Order: structure tokens, then sequence, then C-alpha cells
């Protein structure tokens, strides 16, 4: 939800550790245009750690 | 030297994904489209 991002080569990385993730609002909420994700399903990520 | 074909041999088949693991000495011949991941996609391939 950040206002301004960085460039494609200027891309910034944010370390995520010691956190609990809720992926229902990030996927099933239908607030995003599209997603392409290989090797794992979006619903599996909630039961996988 | 026999069963191999140029460009792959598609006669034989294998089921990569299934809703559950088969018990020993059990046969499932179904070739239809079923649930792959944890989200039921209701038949035809799609929806991850």
């Amino acid at each position: 939800n950040a206002t301004r991002f960085a460039s494609v080569y200027a891309w910034n990385r944010k370390r995520i550790s010691n956190c609990v993730a809720d992926y229902s609002v990030l996927y099933n909420s239908a607030s995003f245009s599209t997603f392409k994700c290989y090797g794992v399903s979006p619903t599996k990520l909630n039961d996988l750690c | 030297n026999l069963d191999s074909k140029v460009g792959g041999n598609y006669n034989y088949l294998y089921r990569l994904f299934r809703k559950s693991n088969l018990k020993p000495f059990e046969r499932d011949i179904s070739t239809e489209i079923y649930q792959a991941g944890s989200t039921p996609c209701n038949g035809v391939k799609g929806f991850n």
C-alpha cells in the first residue's frame, strides 16, 4: 500500500521474519489484478511455514 | 531401445497429482481432470 515504490533495478527488499502471515486478504480479497506463482498454491501458503 | 520414441513416447501415462494417496494394491484408472492443489477448481484445468 506504499505511496511510491522504487525502480525495477532500484528495487527495495524488506526482511520478513518472526511474523504470522495472513494471505486471505492478500489474495481472496480480489483487490489485486493478477498473480502468477509457481511451485505452491496461494491457499497452501497459509498452511505452509 | 524399444519402448522409446522420437520426441517422447506418449502412449504410456502416469498420474502426477491426486486428491489423496492410493493405498497399496489399489487401482485408479481415471483420466479426467481432478483437484491438483488444496483449492478445488471444479473440473476443467485452471484456477491454479
